């Protein structure tokens, strides 16, 4: 459950991320596949090589989904209903993997935002990602 | 932990540039801010009421130096993390009863701090090697629970 | 995130507890204290002996908060804000302990309401308890 | 796992009443229903589309008997769980890569099934004894990760 301060931090931080969202999503995915190889079994038909166009394209989709969540932070279940169906009902992703991707996104943000990844921002973004993870791993239709 | 010759090389090189006086306190400080229930184990440390109080807390900084010193110990004994952390495992498990997931959290917060400090230098390959190290450390600290 | 079916299952099962509120809440706490001794650190001044009058009175409050949570299932953050202040801001309970008490509540329900504790209901109750747990461990005020 | 003589006797007595052809399947089926993501590991079992389909799935019941059996072997070797489960640990960790949290979930589901079957007979003290057993089992299964 995000407080008003968390929401403000998430909207400001993601706003800072800005046009680099797609790139960060792709880097987060790459860090995940390398750091936690078991996650790769979820992407059997993907070219997961460093810099693959497929991962960059997918990173963009992930980013845009997060941007959408940020813009509907007070009503994420509704805004992410289709993604929840995909991850929770169809793919049945173990929730542990969401902790891994979230951690890799935080590591990516930290690596790219030396001037803005403050402890409060880090804390609000962690809660935001945990909230998104809960929605995507829940079957609520 | 595993760690290939090259990974060990990468890990060692990056650690040589880590501030022994600050990074530990930053990792412990961020753990206290991001996962607030962990403050329950540090009441004697003083004011932890705001991110600023936590990050500037003198006790958090000093204590963090010891925490960092323990990671340095592990890095110098990658082939025997369990033995190296034996004393700390009995402390965290038998005396303090810290839930092991928290060991995992602090390790990931440390990774975030290393990423914060090194920027682009904290490449995916370098992170992957460090993930093996923090996982080894968390497992070693939780040993008394196994 | 609870589905409509989850809410229907939870209200149908929990509603059968009724006046057993204190007894069952008290039993869940006792199971937790005996099964996971570390949880006792949260109740230093409490008499945790078997038929403790203190445990019984407290168990009744726990069970009634759950009944309340069930009624405001779609508005838990607001309904349980005071409990959040208590567990997250004041007590700083480690989230792991909520999984422990939730499991002990499920055991208690399974031991007393066998006809009601079907696999579907068990699944809905776990999600409901997990949701209550998130609210109580989050600082959103 | 350390069970006092009294706990060991209570655990043994109860287990002797367990239906060896049903309880395993009930525990495994509830694991797949309560924690749906675990189904990803058992898609070869066929239809697992709904709670009733899972619980009535013949392969879930059959595999369930094996799981119950491993638990039985565990109860017969509380002194040496690591060794008893060494092979299963390689299978579940090195091959299937099952996150260890799931081992804990299955143990707790089994506990819910025992409670479901024995009702008031599954007293708080008996549960405490069984929690030591299932935590030891999960621990031994995750041994290859330690
Ligand atoms: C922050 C959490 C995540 C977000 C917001 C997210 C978002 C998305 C989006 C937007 C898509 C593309 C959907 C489309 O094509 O319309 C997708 C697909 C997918 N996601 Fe995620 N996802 C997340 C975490 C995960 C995790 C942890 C895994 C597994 C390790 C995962 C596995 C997949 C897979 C396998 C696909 C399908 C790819 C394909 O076959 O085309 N996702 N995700
Ligand atoms: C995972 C890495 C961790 C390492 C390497 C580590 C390291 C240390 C070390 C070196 C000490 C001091 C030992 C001494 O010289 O006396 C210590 C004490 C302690 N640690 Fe940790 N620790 C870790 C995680 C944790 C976590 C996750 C918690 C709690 C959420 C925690 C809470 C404590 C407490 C309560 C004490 C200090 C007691 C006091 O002075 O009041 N530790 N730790
Ligand atoms: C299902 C989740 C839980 C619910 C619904 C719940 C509910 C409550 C309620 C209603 C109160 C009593 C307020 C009053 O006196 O009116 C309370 C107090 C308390 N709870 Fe919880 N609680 C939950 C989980 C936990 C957990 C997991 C722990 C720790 C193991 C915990 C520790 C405490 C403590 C220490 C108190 C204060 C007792 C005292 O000193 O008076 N609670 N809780
Ligand atoms: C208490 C923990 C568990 C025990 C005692 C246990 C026991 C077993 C046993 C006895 C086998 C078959 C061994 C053989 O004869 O080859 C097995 C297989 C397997 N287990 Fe587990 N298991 C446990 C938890 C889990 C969990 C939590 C998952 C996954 C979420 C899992 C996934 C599997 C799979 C995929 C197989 C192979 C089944 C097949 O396709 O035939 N197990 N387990």
């Amino acid at each position: 459950v995000l407080s008003p301060a968390d929401k403000t931090n998430v909207k400001a931080a993601w706003g800072k991320v800005g046009a680099h969202a797609g790139e960060y999503g792709a880097e987060a995915l790459e860090r995940m596949f390398l750091s936690f190889p078991t996650t790769k079994t979820y992407f059997p038909h993907f070219d997961l090589s460093h810099g693959s166009a497929q991962v960059k394209g997918h990173g963009k989709k992930v980013a845009d989904a997060l941007t959408n969540a940020v813009a509907h932070v007070d009503d994420m279940p509704n805004a992410l209903s289709a993604l929840s169906d995909l991850h929770a009902h169809k793919l049945r992703v173990d929730p542990v993997n969401f902790k891994l991707l979230s951690h890799c996104l935080l590591v990516t943000l930290a690596a790219h935002l030396p001037a803005e990844f403050t402890p409060a921002v880090h804390a609000s973004l962690d809660k935001f990602l945990a909230s998104v993870s809960t929605v995507l791993t829940s079957k609520y239709r | 932990v595993h760690l290939t010759p090259e990974e060990k090389s990468a890990v060692t090189a990056l650690w040589g540039k880590v501030n022994v006086d600050e990074v530990g306190g930053e990792a412990l400080g961020r753990l206290l801010v991001v996962y607030p229930w962990t403050q329950r184990f540090f009441e004697s440390f003083g004011d932890l009421s705001t991110p600023d109080a936590v990050m500037g807390n003198p006790k958090v900084k000093a204590h963090g130096k010891k925490v960092l010193g323990a990671f340095s110990d592990g890095l110098a004994h990658l082939d025997n993390l369990k033995g190296t952390f034996a004393t700390l495992s009995e402390l965290h498990c038998d005396k303090l009863h810290v839930d092991p997931e928290n060991f995992r959290l602090l390790g990931n917060v440390l990774v975030c701090v290393l990423a914060h400090h090194f920027g682009k230098e904290f490449t995916p390959p370098v992170q992957a090697a460090y993930q093996k190290v923090v996982a080894g450390v968390a497992n070693a600290l939780a040993h008394k629970y196994h």
